[PDB]
């Protein structure tokens, strides 16, 4: 056997194992950055009541999902590496998790230049003084040459704060200090 | 029926890949490019057009992607009235060489039970002939015995004298089938056999069919031969209405390899070690034998009791079909009686006067309790001696001593050996002979000349020639 | 679900192409190795149970045919072994070298030599998972085998084409009632006829190797190494060399059957590749079952024990007789493993430890003893005497509670306890002493008859012994006229009576 | 270093790593880096995608997973050679005693294999050690292989240290003590019971004796690998140097148990009765390396642990086979105050032939074995009827029955802290003659109570008057 490039998530379960041998296979010749282009145009054609009616059904033939695809996967616009792909998978059996190695790719790849965005939790939105500060001293963190993203969701059950996670960090700022008060109630 | 290749070889199991011709459960494969038939028998589907099968041979030299095709039904054996005096194994196929068996149809092995309408509803009695067997422990029909008794007792002299007194007056042919059987003693019971009359090689005067499947045989067709035996057993029933004989040799070796098949696959094992389905598959196959309206299956299997244990899961479940026992003990062979039985141990579920009749009942109540005081005061007159027993224990000295010599017989299968004519008795000849000895009406007649007669003319004959 | 050769690495290259580097028709890649297990992706031909041969050098055998690898156990050490190793071909199921040119030599499981004299020189090959012959090519045994103790002899014989159990606990005598059954024929083995020699076999399967050092030294000594091949497959070794073991052994004793001649093989011991299997098993993953045992255990001991057969006239009259050694624990012969093969085979020889110290030695248990056979693998002169002596040896075990507290019992419950213990004291034997056969039937002539009653219990250890030296000697004519006719006729049937009273006068000085 | 792999996944004492370049072989060892101690893992499985199941030599504590993980080449590599007597250490060869380093040229990797068929020594000996059980009915030999067998508190560790006083004080080969799992209280009386004795100076060179010390405070993974660092070190004075060796183990059941507390957790099915479904192959790959072949000699003494006391346990009744000369101990007799417990009726050796030990040696010790045999049919006689209702020849064997159980018993050295009596050690020409004469009648007019915990037979005489003057 031969060595692999590192992928810089390396996932787990049935996904990973497919989503990791595109990866290798693909950083190979230096395909990376078209491939993604590619494997987002089988992400449309997959979702069709007569395409998806024959991808998931068990009973048609363990043999015409492997020429039905091939004839589709070559004519339209690609022949790479991802048409032996797609023969792999139908070959094995795994045609049910096809959406499920994608969105494995996806974020496999997308940490080739992203961040994995932070999750800001406060209140009602804000201003643009107060959050352009916030998308400038966020950056000051990473400090790696990148270009960061962010998620917002609003929660009226903390109180009076904000909390955040860049990665796995959780700096906590809101009104669980109403609870670190037992301290006065603990002798 | 299609052209499957394979796809997985371990162990005694083979995994077959159809395309279109998915073949049911219980079909018969037949792998193609090799030297002598291995058959494949289907037990499972698992999805994605694949089956699972338990083969009945060895599993060696088989290939990944050989084509294996399919009978489109199961396994199919010669069926008919030119397959007596031969010996087949699991398939069907000869194998004492002596030239295919030419027959016309053929049937499969795995069928269903009789129908609910189709059975009988009022018990009869099948007489074999044997004295202690007729009166003490009587034989239903359609009914099954326990022979208990293993070598060394008089026991493959009782089945050969069973197979020639079935042919002599109830014109049924019989099955031998052999489960796992010892190959060393497959040939003497072919071999004796022939020297006393039952299987000829020369004509059509032959009457039990053997069915060996041996003990070198792997586990998913040493299951196998007791319908293999059955199916063969029921053409004398179905087809021409006879009263049918099958000995299975032995009943715990049926079940043993049962438990070898159930583990192979993976199920999980019940009580003390045995297959899940240790009841229904015992069912499946006793259910098998009845009597319906043309003609009927009788059966008599021995039975093995493991650590001499009667509440072990495999023999409690083989007591629950039984209608009958039969012991041969070490004892009895001592005293000089033939056949080994023991009258005491020896039981039968229709002993019952509803079932007997009321004149048969109360003479095997009567003959069963004069031989139950004796073994009492075995001990009486083995330490106090023996004129100090009463006067009317001297007739329970007599009448306990002329009939336990009345319970042996001469046999007709070893007529060179004992040098005597073999004798057979009617029903009622068994109950003419046993109520004068409680009677007493022969007090006058020695302990010796009650011993290997026929009739009750006999014994008296044989007195009055001797000094 | 996942599969065993979905990993990361096998769909790789398929993304990238076909593969035409490798072939995977004939050669193919170790996916995973431990405990002396493999698992290979590839060899899309191979055989069920075919040997492999790995990439350093060692062996294998493929026992797991499954639809993305295959499973194939390891001989020899695991740490040769790796991930990324080709393995190849041969083209058949595993064979062994046999001839004659065994015979002296000391082999192990796959026909090497390892006693240093030097190759062997035969010419001949065998597969060891052969069959059976079936009902026809057989007839029923009727040749005497001697042992030369007059236990085994005399009441529980053993036949040519026979298996016999050696069964007992431990340290009890088990290794040699089956190492006297060997020294026994070179009466036979030296002289002129060739329907009376025998070719013996010994199997050690899991032994330490410092035992079976100590016996080729047994039988170079005692003369009977240029007739005995010596299979051993020891402690040290891997798993599946243990498995073949006796296989390989009874394929170089099945070619002394097809051609007219007579063998004798020993296992030593059976319940040590029944052990080898189910480590081999459990590690396959194969389902357990009782005792986890495997579930095709039974077949394990039943398709090598039935290829001891007794062939007839049309066939050569060749033979093969097995003794299989099983060892319990603590009299317990109904687990699981003892009650396979107590089925399987013709009888047992069951020796205690009770009997050991109690000064009977070979430690027979004679009650919990038989041979199915029996009375017609016996010469018509044994036959004679031991009728009288099975018997009255079994009137002795009823009454052998009375004897400890007994002087106020019955003249006759008083005779069963003076001659059953005059043909206990007669059946003892040292070690490495066997007994030719018309010399057995002088000495259970002397007691069954009544002439040892008269005599004093540690007495009869000495007369035995003076008897004996003065019938060798003296009476050599006399003992070549047994060894001739067979039968006892009356003629001499007249003529020891003149012997044994015209000794026992002039004994007791 | 090579192969620089990384930890994926802790569970229990079972690490699994990772490498990059290189997979190293099934038997090596690993270091991983970062800690203050020294913690060698041992390779054992080969995963795919190039990850290996190894085995941790110490705690499992404070393993992050993605840590570097390097490769030495070789299995574990100990010190070995002349220098290492009088000296305690570790698995891995190290010192645990605080005395130095170990100062040694050669080292042996713990990992070899049996020697072959062609160099095996076949000759038998006798041994005297002074007991008068092992002397008479279960005699030793000069490089033969013996297992104390029996269960727990029955008196193993004291006939051991009672054999290292005996024999390995007046030999002129060396002795090696390898304690696989044990108490560590017991642990520090023989090194201290040894200092004094002689066979351990620690300020020359003249010491006799090597100990190596893992005992039962050691994860179970390393109480695996101690009873192979002892026959290492027992291996280099039989082999390289022509010698004669000694060999000391206690206890050898822990090797076998510490191989059923990792087997699940490694990935096989478990055999019967919760043991790992390699047991007599990992066994027998260990006692095939303690053997006498033609460059030297090795006379082995390993205490076996009996669970339970359940003598068909798996555990020990696969080492009956390994083994030349068998002592068992029991309960039943140790508790009627007879010491050393040694079961009469129960061990075996193989030497027990009268063609080495003689034809006097053999009719005495299959007659002490006869008589305790007739014993027992008698005891439960006794149970129903009573002593005074017997005759009168079996009144006498039940006396000189008592009288041999009792004369069985002696005094040891070592029981001069326990009992306070004084030591024996009886020579063999005196126990043969000892006990011919009790069978034959001439001490049948004396009391029990003389025979009970003596020497010679002259001393069992010398205690009778000495009761009936006191009287
Ligand atoms: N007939 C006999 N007379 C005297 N001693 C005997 C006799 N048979 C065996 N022995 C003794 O028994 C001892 C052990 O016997 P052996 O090892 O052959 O039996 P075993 O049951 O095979 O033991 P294991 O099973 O441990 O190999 C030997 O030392 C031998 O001296
Ligand atoms: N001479 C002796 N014989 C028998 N037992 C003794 C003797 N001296 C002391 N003992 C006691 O017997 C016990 C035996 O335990 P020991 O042999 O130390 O450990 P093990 O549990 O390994 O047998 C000791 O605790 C000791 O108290
Ligand atoms: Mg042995
Ligand atoms: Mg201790």
């Amino acid at each position: 056997f031969a060595k692999l490039v590192r992928p810089p998530v390396q996932i787990y379960g049935i996904e990973g194992r497919y989503a990791t041998a595109l990866y290798s296979a693909a950083s190979k010749q230096n395909k990376l950055e078209q491939v993604e282009k590619e494997l987002l145009r089988v992400a449309q054609i997959l979702k069709e009541p007569k395409v998806a009616a024959s991808i998931m059904n068990p009973y048609v033939k363990r043999s015409v999902k492997v020429k039905s695809l091939s004839d589709m996967t070559a004519k339209e616009k690609f022949s790479p590496l991802t048409s032996n792909l797609i023969n792999l998978l139908a070959e094995n059996g795994r045609l049910s998790s096809t959406p499920g190695v994608i969105s494995a790719f996806s974020t496999m790849m997308s940490v080739h230049r992203g961040e994995v965005p932070c999750s800001v939790t406060t209140a009602s939105p804000l201003d643009e003084a107060t959050l352009t500060e916030l998308k400038t001293v966020l950056k000051s963190f990473l400090s790696k040459g990148q270009i960061l993203k962010l998620e917002v969701k609003v929660d009226p059950s903390i109180m009076g704060g904000m909390i955040v996670r860049i990665g796995e960090k959780y700096v906590d700022m809101s009104a669980k200090t109403k609870i670190q008060k037992l301290s006065r109630a603990m002798r | 029926a299609a052209t499957g290749r394979i796809v997985a070889v371990i162990g005694a199991v083979v995994d077959v890949q159809f395309d279109e011709g998915l073949p049911p459960i219980l079909n018969a494969l037949e792998v193609q490019g090799r030297e002598t038939r291995l058959v494949l028998e289907v037990a499972q589907h698992l999805g994605e057009s694949t089956v699972r099968t338990i083969a009945m041979d060895g599993t060696e030299g088989l290939v990944r992607g050989q084509k294996v095709l399919d009978s489109g039904a199961p396994i199919k054996i010669p069926v008919g009235p030119e397959t007596l005096g031969r010996i087949m194994n699991v398939i069907g196929e000869p194998i004492d060489e002596r030239g295919p068996i030419k027959t016309k149809q053929f049937a499969a092995i795995h069928a269903e039970a009789p129908e609910f309408m189709e059975m009988s509803v009022e018990q009869e009695i099948l007489v074999t002939g044997i004295k202690v067997v007729d009166l003490l422990a009587p034989y239903a029909k359609g009914g099954k015995i326990g022979l208990f008794g293993g070598a060394g007792v008089g026991k493959t002299v009782l089945i050969m004298e069973l197979i020639n007194n079935v042919a002599k007056a109830h014109g049924g042919y019989s099955v031998f089938a052999g489960v796992g059987e010892r190959t060393r003693e497959g040939n003497d019971l072919y071999h004796e056999m022939i020297e006393s009359g039952v299987i000829n090689l020369k004509d059509a005067t032959s009457k039990v069919a053997l069915v060996y499947g041996q003990m070198n045989e792997p586990p998913g067709a040493r299951a196998r031969v007791a319908l293999t035996g059955l199916t063969v057993a029921e053409y004398f029933r179905d087809q021409e209405g006879q009263d049918v004989l099958l000995f299975i040799d032995n009943i715990f070796r049926f079940t043993q390899a049962g438990s070898e098949v159930s583990a192979l696959l993976g199920r999980i094992p019940s009580a003390v070690g045995y297959q899940p389905t240790l009841a229904t598959d015992m069912g499946t196959m006793q259910e098998r034998i009845t009597t319906t309206k043309k003609g009927s299956i009788t059966s008599v299997q021995a039975i093995y009791v493991p650590a001499d244990d009667l509440t072990d899961p495999a023999p409690a479940t083989t007591f629950a079909h039984l209608d009958a026992t039969t012991v041969l003990s070490r004892a009895i062979a001592e005293l000089g009686i033939y056949p080994a039985v023991d009258p005491l141990d020896s039981t039968s579920r229709i002993m019952d006067p509803n079932i007997v009749g009321s004149e048969h009942y109360d003479v095997a109540r009567g003959v069963q309790k004069i031989l139950q005081d004796y073994k009492s005061l075995q001990d009486i007159i083995a330490i106090l001696g023996m004129d100090e027993l009463s006067e009317e224990d001297k007739l329970t000295v007599s009448r306990a001593r002329k009939i336990q010599r009345f319970l042996s017989q001469p046999f007709q299968v070893a007529e060179v050996f004992t040098g005597h004519l073999g004798k057979l008795v009617p029903l009622k000849e068994t109950i003419k002979g046993f109520q004068q000895i409680l009677a007493g009406e022969y007090d006058h007649l020695p302990e010796q000349a009650f011993y290997m007669v026929g009739p009750i003319e006999e014994a008296v004959a044989k007195a009055d020639k001797l000094a | 679900k996942t599969g065993t050769a979905e990993v990361s690495s096998i769909l790789e290259e398929r993304i990238l192409g076909a593969d035409t580097s490798v072939d995977l028709e004939e050669t193919g890649r170790v996916l995973s190795i431990g405990d002396g297990i493999a698992r290979v992706h590839g060899l899309r031909n191979v055989q069920a149970e075919e040997m492999v041969e790995f990439s350093s050098g060692l062996k294998g055998m493929s026992l797991n045919l499954e639809p993305d690898n295959v499973g194939v156990v390891v001989f020899g050490n695991d740490k040769l072994i790796k991930e990324g190793d080709i393995v190849k071909r041969t083209g058949a199921i595993v064979d062994v070298p046999v001839g004659e040119e065994l015979l002296g030599r000391v082999v192990d499981a796959l026909g090497n030599a390892i006693d240093g004299k030097g190759p062997i020189g035969s010419k001949t090959r065998r597969r060891v998972g052969l069959k059976a012959p079936g009902i026809i090519p057989r007839i029923s045994v009727r040749e005497p085998m001697q042992t030369g103790i007059k236990a085994v002899d005399s009441l529980v014989p053993i036949g040519r084409g026979q298996r016999e159990l050696i069964i007992g606990d431990r340290q009890t005598g088990k290794t040699s009632i089956a190492i006297d059954t060997i020294i026994n024929q070179k009466r036979f083995n030296d002289g002129t006829d060739e329907k009376k020699k025998l070719y013996c076999i010994y199997v050690a399967i899991g032994q330490k190797r410092s035992t079976v050092a100590q016996l080729v030294k047994r039988l170079t000594d005692a003369d009977a190494m240029k007739y005995t091949i010596v299979v051993s497959a020891t402690a040290s070794d891997a798993a599946p060399l243990q498995y073949l073991a006796p296989y390989s052994g009874c394929s170089m004793g099945e070619y002394f059957r097809d051609n007219g001649k007579h063998a004798l093989i020993i296992y030593d011991d059976l319940s040590k590749q029944a052990v080898a299997y189910r480590q081999m098993s459990l590690l396959l993953r194969r389902p357990p079952g009782r005792e986890a045992y495997p579930g095709d255990v039974f077949y394990l001991h039943s398709r090598l024990l039935e290829r001891a057969a007794k062939m007839n006239d049309a066939f050569g009259g060749g033979s093969l007789t097995a003794l299989p050694v099983i060892e319990t624990q603590a009299g317990d012969v109904s687990a699981y493993i003892p009650t396979n093969v107590i089925s399987i085979t013709d009888g047992q020889i069951f020796l205690e430890t009770e009997l050991f110290y109690k000064g009977i030695r070979p430690a027979i248990n004679v009650g919990l003893s038989v041979s199915r056979v029996g009375s017609a693998a016996q010469t018509r002169a044994m036959k004679q005497v031991a009728g009288t002596m099975k018997l009255e040896l079994a009137q002795y075990r009823e009454v052998a509670a009375f004897a400890q507290f007994g002087s106020d019992l019955d003249a006759a419950t008083q005779q069963l306890l003076s001659r059953g213990v005059r043909l206990t004291e007669l059946l003892k034997q040292g070690q490495y002493a066997p007994m030719a056969i018309e010399e057995q039937v002088a000495v259970i002539y002397a007691g069954v008859r009544g002439y040892l009653d008269k005599l004093e219990p540690s007495k009869i250890t000495k007369f035995e012994n003076a008897f004996l030296s003065h019938v060798i000697s003296q009476h050599q004519a006399l003992l070549g006229k047994i060894r001739a006719d067979g039968k006892i006729s009356e003629e001499t049937d007249a003529k020891l009576k003149e012997i044994v009273t015209n000794f026992l006068a002039g004994f007791e000085a």
